[PDB]
RNA sequence: AAUCCUGCUCAGUACGAGAGGAACCGCAGGUUCAGACAUUUGGUGUAUGUGCUUGGCUGAGGAGCCAAUGGGGCGAAGCU
RNA sequence: AACUGCGAAUGGCUCAUUAAAUCAGUUAUGGUUCCUUUGGUCGCUCGCCACUUGGAUAACUGUGGUAAUUCUAGA
């Protein structure tokens, strides 16, 4: 919840920003973690769990509950120093920048993935861990490393596979 | 008398019930209308059926039961009550002169 | 969640009733109503909070000569509310809906029936008040 | 038992009898029955009507102050202290006019002396 | 229910909620201007004599 | 007796500040010492000097 | 001699690249039909019940009457 | 801070209405009203507080109410 002479104050750092977009296929669960970060960190964002977060800009957006035009939002926090010790990067101060940018997940708007793509330099991948690799995950993930993106994979609907499909967890 | 009126009036309406009389015995309350005319006789016998669904099962808490005149459009529940409205009147007032 | 319970619907098909809403429309005339399977020589009728097909017969001239979705919201016919109270209006009227729900225009002059309010929420968001 | 309505008449309605109606103008009334409902429909004022309980109350058909002299205390002072002193002797109040009288004489002494 | 209570020859006010229709009928139906007994409001208050001078809607 | 509401009874707030006013109050008869005898409000407070004052009295 | 449909849940789930998108159990109600019923709402109303009123008639008042049910308000019971 | 007094009826904007209407010149108000300015007049009238009276009410102390407003009450 700052105000912008703050987030001026950390925008002119270099080693702490993290361009990265969230890319799955069609209802993996992206707009609800990106919502779920929004709640935790924020520049401004409060903790606002009310369906769908800033993500859906539009009124048929959350209409249809569907992703159509891709969000930019901002995402501030810190972490400890042992936290910095993992960082193996260059590495000034606790707090953090994130220019995460809520890309759509269908295949028409693979444009708009590639809109995306080029502003951002890392991906987070969601994937079910039910239904496993899908169709525009196997084309994203084509996208972003023919332009040279770094992948993070994050299972997702872990819950489905703990309760609805009842799977023990040597088939986990 | 339910757990909510407590009011010490009987279940015969003002005036008594029409072309019936006056019930002083038991009796059983009916959801709805059953057959034949007044003080005709019918036989209540327990289902043949096998009563499960919630309407059937369902528990009856009377929270008021109306005891107005029947002999038209009654307004007052009880006599104490008409009373209480309308306050002493004419035979009221000449009965009084007569008996001191 | 509770349907609506039956009740007297007193309008049938070829009733005039007021036009509740601001389009401009001034009445509206019943042609049909959705959800009538019927029977031999008995009218389709509607009471509050039905959805109707009817035409405008008074009102601008780029709707007169059309047939629109409508919902019925007041009616004089005196029903039974299921706690003894038989409620009837000072008048028919009802307001021009779509397919989906929403109302064609934005305010509803007079009360709209509770029943018709709480089966439509867009017409309940747009009611001056509920009877 | 509901809430309890009442007609415009004033009796009391029980729940299950008469009729409640609604206008156009959002007002919503309710009739004992199709008599009460007639009335009321025809615009006859109710005051006129020699069975209802307007008639009644406007016929009259069926039908002090208090001064306190409190005495508290003054903030800043003492509640014993004020009325002893407004119950003081009165020799001593006429002790203290001529006392007073005597300290305008000198204060006069003092004001000649200062012309001098 | 807030009812504030104000004695001429103290002051200090006081606010006493309550929760009992049962104890606020002695008040109910009458009317500001007029004493009413407060020996509804407990033994306590017993031997009360109260005057109405003024009350709030539920919507301020 | 409630606590609080019958008991611990605060002062009226100010004096009178009409001469008939105070007269009547302390029942004097014919100028007793009305210079003096009106009510001086001591002030006192912790980061101060605390004094006292009296009101101007009219007619 | 019962009949059919809708809403909620299942579930925006299975299925499916997506778009879309169910079903079984259950719950709340309706359509059409049937058999009753009059507590309530409405209808009727010659209780010719009670007021109101036009014309005429009993000398006037009071009380009535006739006008093929004079008209009109409200209306018990019954029937609906 | 408040009661009281005064101002807030001026200024500024715009030209919609408006065709003997507005308006200009001129003329009357001996057919009227007028805070404010100024000057008059203010012991002219014979009539147990006058060394000067009664109730309060603000502001103020305190209990609040309402989601809300330059909202307000109770003592
Ligand atoms: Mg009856
Ligand atoms: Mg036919
Ligand atoms: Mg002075
Ligand atoms: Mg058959
Ligand atoms: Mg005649
Ligand atoms: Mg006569
Ligand atoms: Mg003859
Ligand atoms: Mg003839
Ligand atoms: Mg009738």
């Amino acid at each position: 919840n700052f105000t912008v002479d703050q987030i001026r104050a950390i925008m002119d750092k270099k080693a702490n920003i993290r361009n990265m977009s969230v890319i799955a296929h069609v209802d993996h669960g992206k707009s609800t973690l990106t919502d779920s970060l929004v709640c935790k960190a924020g520049i401004i964002a409060s903790a606002r769990a009310g369906e769908t977060r800033f993500t859906d800009t539009r009124k048929d957006e959350q209409e249809r509950c569907i992703t159509i035009k891709s969000t930019a939002i901002s995402l501030f926090y810190e972490l400890s120093e042992n936290d910095l010790n993992f960082i193996k990067q260059s590495k000034d101060g606790a707090g953090f920048l994130i220019n995460l940018i809520d890309s759509p997940g269908h295949v028409d708007f693979s444009s708009e993935v590639t809109a995306a793509l080029r502003v951002t330099d890392g991906a987070l991948v969601v994937v079910d861990c039910v239904s496993g690799v899908c169709v525009q995950t196997e084309t994203v993930l084509r996208q972003a490393i023919a332009e040279r993106i770094k992948p993070v994979l994050m299972m997702n609907k872990m819950d489905r596979a703990l309760l609805e499909l009842q799977l023990e967890p040597e088939e986990l | 008398s339910t757990d909510y009126d407590l009011s010490d009036k009987s279940i015969n309406p003002l005036g008594g019930f029409v072309h019936y009389g006056e019930v002083t015995n038991d009796f059983v309350m009916l959801k709805g209308c059953v057959v034949g005319t007044k003080k005709r006789v019918l036989t209540l016998r327990k289902s043949l059926l096998v009563q499960t669904k919630r309407r059937a099962l369902e528990k009856i808490d009377l929270k008021f039961i109306d005891t107005t005149s029947k002999f038209g459009h009654g307004r007052f529940q009880t006599m104490e009550e008409k009373k209480a409205f309308m306050g002493p009147l004419k035979k009221d007032r000449i009965a009084k002169e007569e008996g001191a | 969640s509770g349907a609506k319970f039956r009740i007297s619907l007193g309008l049938p098909v070829g009733a005039v009733i007021n036009c509740a809403d601001n389009t401009g429309a001034k009445n509206l005339y019943i042609i049909s109503v959705k959800g009538i399977k019927g029977r031999l020589n008995r009218l389709p009728a509607a009471g509050v909070g039905d959805m109707v097909m009817a035409t405008v017969k008074k009102g601008k001239p780029e709707l007169r000569k059309k047939v629109h979705p409508a919902v019925v919201i007041r009616q004089r016919k005196s029903y039974r509310r299921k706690d003894g109270v038989f409620l009837y209006f000072e008048d028919n009227a009802g307001v021009i809906v779509n397919n989906k729900g929403e109302m064609k225009g934005s305010a509803i002059t007079g009360p709209v029936a509770k029943e018709c309010a709480d089966l439509w929420p867009r017409i309940a968001s747009n009611a001056g008040s509920i009877a | 038992m509901k809430v309890e309505l009442c007609s415009f008449s004033g009796y009391k309605i029980y729940p299950g009898h008469g009729r409640r109606y609604a206008r156009t103008d959002g007002k919503v009334f309710q009739f004992l029955n199709a008599k009460c409902e007639s009335a009321f429909l025809s615009k006859r004022n109710p005051r006129q009507i020699n069975w209802t309980v307007l008639y009644r109350r406007k016929h009259k058909k069926g039908q002090t102050r208090r001064a306190v002299k409190f005495q508290r205390a003054i903030t800043g002072a003492s509640l014993a202290d004020i009325m002893a002193k407004r119950n003081q002797k009165p020799e001593v109040r006429k002790a203290q006019r001529e006392q007073a009288i005597r300290a305008a004489k000198e204060a006069k002494k003092a004001k000649q002396a200062s012309k001098k | 229910m807030k009812l504030n209570i104000s004695f001429p020859a103290t002051g200090c006010q006081k606010l006493i909620e309550v929760d009992d229709e049962r104890k606020l009928r002695t008040f109910y139906e009458k009317r500001m201007a007029t004493e009413v007994a407060a020996d509804a409001l407990g033994e306590e208050w017993k031997g009360y004599v109260v005057r109405i001078s003024g009350g709030n809607d539920k919507q301020g | 007796d409630i606590p609080g509401l019958t008991d611990t009874t605060v002062p009226r707030r100010l004096g009178p500040k009409r001469a008939s006013r105070i007269r009547k109050l302390f029942n004097l008869s014919k100028e007793d010492d009305v210079r003096q005898y009106v009510v001086r409000k001591p002030l006192n407070k912790e980061g101060k000097k605390p004094r006292t004052k009296a009101p101007k009295i009219q007619r």
